[PDB]
């Protein structure tokens, strides 16, 4: 059992004092303009806001804690030094005079040079704050570009494989497209007759992942280039798989003309249980007029912010991006280097051909499995459901893989290990992948047991969702 | 240097049991063509080095520590005691809530982070928590949009310039038409509201750090069938009547305010509440408490129909990664300060700002242009352009004078207070503002 | 279960990489002094030594976590603060030119004199690493201070009451002197006439807690202290006790001549599971010129420290003191202010007796319940072990109080709040130490069970000791 | 401000239940002559305000990061994974682990750190802790004395100055007799050593940086009844063979250089390893592993006989608090880096020392002191006095020269480099040093 911050609260009680004179309200503010029913925040003393988050914390799990193999998620040691790197910037005002803030700048600048070697694109906007963010940023920019052309009224479509990401469809639709799913072929790879059959001058892009969710590479991604191509169809790269090939292959190598980064993924910027991220967006020099405003330049006085696009499909936030973000980032790349980024890249898939190699043994099935790249998907044999198996693991020490998904695949256990887990660790965890096989149904189904809560009602969440402690409405 | 474990003959015995004769192997599969890029990249540094070069970068900038810029990030107290806690490994480490069971402390956390959002806005309900204020408008917007079925939107000019570019851009995309209502001596004048208008937009304090009567604003929104979205700072609705009270719908802001480090514009996060009624039409993840099977209270994620995974094409936004570990920052300054500590600091910053004001109106040449009452925000006129004179600020060591553009009218700059700002400080930068003119 | 660090290694796996290009030992260091056999340190990567100190974490409790109800012990809350003004000052070298670290001893001079102003103190030396280190410090003052008059050869007793922490008469010990106990009267205070009896000129000093650790005050201080001074007897205050009357009451003012100071206890510094800490010592005027070098002055320079100080002790331990808790000390301090202290120090009293009365109500006796200060020694009722108590405890997720001590009560309950708990947060305390006494005996006795670890097993851990993970020897 | 929580109604219900009129009337029964005293004390300052201060006081240091300064502290490189790890609340705010079934965190990690101390030191066994390394001596020295029976010291002058201080102060207060062995060329000779000798004491490298023969010496003790104490940098021990390894009975010294920020002297840590024979006689706290009700593996605090509570005026010494938690950043600094990563930081901390020397031997006038081998601290005869130059190169910016007490010989100064230090810094040393003479 865990108290709410708001049963913590005594009538009266303060918590910081932050205000040693404190003004009259009426003598600063009209009558009229006053909060007259203040807001009901939690009254508590310094201590029991301590005693709450760290006990909250203790109801909680993280990379720093558990071995997290979500796939597509990329759940990579969060060194501790990049949180002292971030904290060197924390007093920086995005306002203030530009000649003042040249160290953040220049960051800024590096950080999309080496982002831009790593993925062969020629411009690139530091600006969105998450991987889906990015996508809207490309999607809208393909728009632009299109536009342009003078074939605004007729792309219309965007394409999107059986196995994306639910956000890629999502975007779609948020950027005024329609969207067309092609299916994956038997080796889980794109189906070329059903690409061919799609493209068309009402196309306006196709998006993909590479390697594929599936944790394979597309093989035939050059001849998937040229079909586009040669259709006026612009390639999406969504870049949240770049892991397993950072350093060894680049997207813009393989024919892609916009790509997005996930830094909370790939880069090691922390989860932080949701948020927040960085999705930085890189494009050929054919795109690079629509880029968001504005894009760090580095001039001859020094480094700037450049408004001075013409063609930008304008702003996608507040600022110039989630730049602590980007320090991390930063700091990441200049520790590992190309050497560091190739070894991590070849141990995430090692890590993961490895795991997979083990769960086969103890009878998990895997329907696509071709190369193994940072990732895989399995099944459990029959008659067992990914939910139950994900709770058994729960019970045991350890933390599901991604669950249901891609959704070409049932009872998907989508398992991305990454390259700073130990073989020792990965072992453990087929281990228990295999002892739960070993287990009664009902055990299974009636898992967890030991967590600070067990299986929740769900079906009471959604009829009667409690929104807020004061649930109003 | 690097953050894999593993040792020579680990990778030796793996490489042998997947069948690849060694590392560079793996890849062999991949189109020949595009193996070995010429990729350029600064040698690996140790992280002693790296923390050298990164101190190096950072001793090129000036701290904005105590500045007096505003335009919707201001140098506001960063309590330790918050960010101890949001430094909790658990906190900092966890990704998304999938598995309820072992994520309740973030679950908890975010339940409690809805709650005070939602009372800061006078409000009933509120995401988990979106990039930050710009996006969050946008999606509030659009929700509007969706709630209403209708695609015209009123956008007052006192919006923040770079959150009405970026309604714009998401509102277009969708193919919903933006007017824009221009100010008139700082405020909005009351529109007239079509039938064709699914939304009226209004930001208090405005862009020019302004108070704006919301109350008519949203009844004429009411009258024409619109929902009002109101654009609130969340340290002020610690003072000041929220969006809630006035007959908002749906309120947004950016959270920066709420304690978090300015980090040159990122990250923050981005609050968005609105009715329980309109809960169908809401973007983002959502948390809600329930029981366990044992009767347990327990919370988790819900209605998840309006998200990605489940609706795709037809999610009610693409959002994925949100902006959760600031929220919880958030979250965690409104609990530390609870409702008179928020209204202690809010109104110093106001107070502060106001004889920041005073001060300035006696600097030569020097005229005021955001009318009263104004917040802890407010823009002069002044006799050199901003632009010059924020650079001569900061080459005497100050940072001041935040250039306001010139579709609000000519030689305009914002100027801000917080409550870490003491007599003396005004003085100084008045000083130095004297000598620049 | 939880493994041991050495556990996690593996041979030649590698963690921290601080050196780039890496000397041979060779060619710095003659064959003859180079070490043949390396030290089984753990051999773990970066993620693995986080995951085993977060987890080691998480089985542990502190006030962070937990009320922390310790007699003699001071377990207030350590504002996060502070931590952050520690690390202000990280990067100072103690031989680095004084001109360049004026910011470091203008902070030491300032705390002084704020000590120096609560205790009634003239001079104060901020050296000693601890409470007992203060101890020792403060008794080869009182005894430098003998010898110099000529009565070294005589003054050869320290006089400790039979209440007095352990630390007491094992300092007597490290100073060469002779330890007699007096024993307390039948208020729980100091017996007058015990102690008439053996004062005299073979008496070097008088060790005292006030109020004392029974957590009542010593009412008749004047007259011990007019005792003492009468018969050339020097008194010395135990500091432990000072957050009953900070801003309330001085030790100067009672006629104590040395006083050691807890800023560990008292003034916030971290307990941080045992130390480190930091014991100030202060004196009477007739005492300063024994104080160890080096002391901090202000001189028309600037501050600085002095070693001209020809009738020293010398030094107790290297270089100046535990600067970074002095730092925190000061942070606390200039917070509170004077009336924050006195408030603090009345709030402390406050919840102490509050939560007397509570307990006694549930049944839990006071054998000296005279007006509680900011502690009470209570014991379980007849047939209850306090031990048992104290397990039971922490099954209900409390952590007790201290116990066995003072050795003059049986099954003693030492509690003290401290100022920064809650009045609910007392009441819940209470009533679980209620309902313990409801428990069957064989549950108290066999209590925890739901800890990491239950019982262990102490006559092994005395009988069969391993100190090591390697047990050599 | 103030962190209690206490609301007015609460105070009152309180005292009323105390039967107290107010909270003064707590303190009615103290001496009405003592109370209210005239205490000065600054004025209240919010926490904001308190870090302004501490900003102000720390702007007028030049901070020694990167310090050539030598002397028992250096400027080594503080991992902040480390710093993150002991930040954690319940390391931080933990008290002694007096109830281990909650406390097995501390206890393990105790015992770890124990495990980790006694294999660096080349021992069987160490305890939890001593304050610093000068009273790890001392309290060490006593040790031997009470094993031997003995009251005799021979103390080489190679010990640092302090430590040879505080060892002093220790000795004379229980009648022990110290002699003093001089060195001679920089180093140790061999003394003749009589029964009365209970303990000879040898530091390695000594306090000038010299590289001193530990064996003949633990012989020489060993031939006459004595103990051989050995004080040694635990960083060193990363490479060096350990004092265990020549025949040491017992091995101290200060934890600074395993990551510890400086701190302008503290706080750090010391550490006392020895044999299991001389168990008994060890003084503080010790970590044992044993088992649960159940048969759990578990730690927990043993042969407390030797410590004040139990044995009060009998105890070993009188000490309590310790210095555990930064003995446990230690011991993760330890586990951090691992053998080889330790014995990397020790090389590359002597490479750049020496390749210092040979740069500062250039300048005209500077002479060495210290022989070789020395370790990654050396002494140099200068032709200005070491605290006129260590001055001057603070006006340039730089932190060198630590001045050397006469008794070693005139005009000597101490520096010292680290892994930290690159070729550009050595370089930049050698000029200012080259101008300041
Ligand atoms: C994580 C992910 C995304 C979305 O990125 P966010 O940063 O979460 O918005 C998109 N596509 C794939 C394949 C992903 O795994
Ligand atoms: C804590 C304590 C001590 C010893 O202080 P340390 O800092 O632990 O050395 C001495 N006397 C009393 C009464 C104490 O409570």
């Amino acid at each position: 059992s865990f108290p709410l911050i708001f049963e913590r609260s005594r009538k009266g009680r303060r918590g910081l004092k932050l205000v040693k004179a404190v003004p009259k309200a009426e003598d600063l503010i009209p009558k009229e303009h006053l909060r007259e029913v203040p807001p009901r925040l939690p009254e508590v003393d310094e201590l029991t806001l301590v005693r709450h988050y760290t006990g909250l914390s203790r109801r909680q799990v993280g990379v720093d804690t558990t071995f997290y193999p979500l796939g597509s998620c990329t759940m990579k040691y969060n060194p501790k030094l990049h949180e002292e790197a971030a904290r060197l910037f924390a007093d920086l005002h995005p306002y203030q005079d530009p000649r003042t803030a040249q160290g953040a700048l220049r960051l800024m600048w590096e950080l999309g040079e080496y982002l831009k070697a790593l993925t062969g694109m020629d411009a690139i906007t530091l600006e969105p704050a998450a991987g889906a963010h990015g996508e809207l940023t490309g999607i809208l920019i393909i728009r632009a570009y299109h536009e342009d052309r003078g074939e605004g009224r007729t792309r219309r479509v965007v394409l999107v494989p059986d196995s994306a990401h639910g956000s890629n469809p999502a975007t779609a639709s948020m950027a005024g497209y329609q969207v067309r799913e092609i299916p994956s072929g038997p080796e889980g790879e794109v189906d070329l007759e059903a690409l061919k059959r799609e493209l068309g001058p009402h196309v306006a892009a196709l998006m993909l992942t590479n390697p594929n969710t599936l944790g394979l590479f597309e093989r035939r991604i050059l001849e998937i280039s040229r079909l586009c191509k040669e259709a006026g169809v612009q390639l999406y790269y969504d870049g949240a798989n770049l892991n397993a090939i950072m350093g060894w292959a680049r997207p813009g190598d393989m024919g892609f003309d916009v790509v997005h980064l996930n830094l909370h993924k790939t880069f090691t910027v922390p989860h932080g249980g949701g948020g927040p991220g960085s999705g930085p967006v890189g494009v050929k020099a054919h795109l690079a007029p629509y880029l968001p405003v504005p894009l760090v330049e580095r001039g001859e006085e020094g480094f700037y912010l450049d408004f001075d696009r013409p063609k930008s499909i304008g702003r996608v936030r507040s600022f110039y991006g989630n730049f602590l973000a980007l320090v991390r980032a930063w700091a990441y790349i200049r520790t590992l280097g190309l050497e560091g980024l190739k070894k991590a890249a070849a141990l995430a898939v090692l890590n993961a051909r490895y795991l997979k190699e083990l769960l086969k043994e103890k009878g998990y099935r895997v329907p696509y499995d071709g190369p193994s790249m940072h990732e895989f998907v399995a099944q459990p044999p029959e008659g067992f459901r990914a939910l139950d198996l994900a709770k058994g693991l729960l019970e045991l020490g350890f933390h599901p893989p991604t669950v249901y998904f891609p959704l070409i695949v049932k009872e998907a256990l989508m398992v991305e290990p990454t390259e700073t887990e130990a073989k020792e660790t990965l072992e453990a965890f087929a281990e228990a992948m295999g002892a739960l096989l070993k287990k009664p149904k009902e055990w299974l189904e009636n898992a967890p047991y030991s967590t600070p809560v067990r299986r929740l009602d769900e079906l009471r969440a959604n009829k009667h969702p409690k929104l807020t402690y004061f649930d109003e409405g | 240097m690097d953050y894999t474990p593993h040792t020579e003959e680990e990778i030796r015995e793996m490489l042998r049991r997947v069948g690849a004769a060694s590392l560079e192997d793996l890849f062999a599969h991949l189109p020949k063509e595009i193996l070995s890029p010429p990729i350029d990249l600064p040698e690996p540094l140790p992280e002693w080095k790296v923390l050298e070069e990164l101190r190096r970068l950072a001793a090129q900038n000036l701290p904005a520590h105590k500045a007096f810029l505003g335009g919707g990030v201001r140098s506001h107290h960063v309590p330790p005691v918050v960010q101890a806690l949001a430094a909790r490994g658990e906190f900092l480490t966890a990704y998304t809530p999938y598995q309820p069971e072992v994520s309740q402390g973030v679950l908890q956390a975010t339940f409690e982070y809805q709650t005070m959002i939602a009372e800061l806005a006078g409000l009933e309900i509120a995401n988990a928590s979106m990039y930050d204020g710009a996006t969050a408008l946008a999606e509030g917007v659009l929700l509007a949009l969706r709630e209403t079925g209708r695609m015209g939107v009123l956008v007052s000019q006192g919006v923040h310039p770079e959150y009405r570019a970026v309604l714009r851009a998401y509102l277009e995309a969708v193919g919903a038409k933006l007017l824009t209502l221009p100010l008139e001596g700082g405020r909005t004048p009351l529109p007239e509201v079509g039938e064709e208008v699914g939304a009226v937009v209004v930001q208090n304090p405005n862009f020019l750090g302004a108070l704006e009567d919301l109350g008519p604003f949203a009844e004429a929104a009411h009258g024409a069938g619109a929902l009002f979205v109101a654009v609130a700072d969340p340290l002020s609705l610690g003072v000041l009547k929220p969006p809630g009270a006035y007959g908002a719908d749906i309120a947004v802001g950016d959270g920066q305010s709420l304690g978090l480090p300015m980090g040159f514009g990122g990250p923050h996060f981005g609050f968005l509440a609105t009715k329980k009624a309109f809960v169908r039409q809401l973007p983002g993840r959502l948390v809600s408490e329930t029981v366990d099977v044992e009767g347990r209270r327990g919370f988790i994620l819900t209605l998840q129909a309006r998200e990605q995974y489940i609706r795709r094409a037809k999610a009610k936004s693409n959002i994925t990664t949100n902006a959760q570990l600031t929220a919880l920052m958030g979250a965690m300054y409104l609990a530390a300060l609870g409702p008179e500590g928020l209204r202690e600091v809010a109104l110093k910053s106001v107070e502060m700002a106001h004889k920041l004001h005073a001060l300035l109106l006696e600097v030569p040449g020097v005229r005021p242009f955001t009318p009263k009452p104004f917040f802890n925000e407010f823009a002069l006129a002044l006799p050199k352009d901003p632009e010059a004179v924020r650079r001569a600020l900061a080459e005497r060591g100050f940072h001041g004078a935040t250039p306001v553009p010139r579709e609000y009218g000519e030689n305009l700059a914002l100027f801000a207070a917080t409550e870490l700002h003491e007599e003396e400080d005004l003085l100084a930068l008045r000083e130095a503002l004297k000598e620049v003119l």
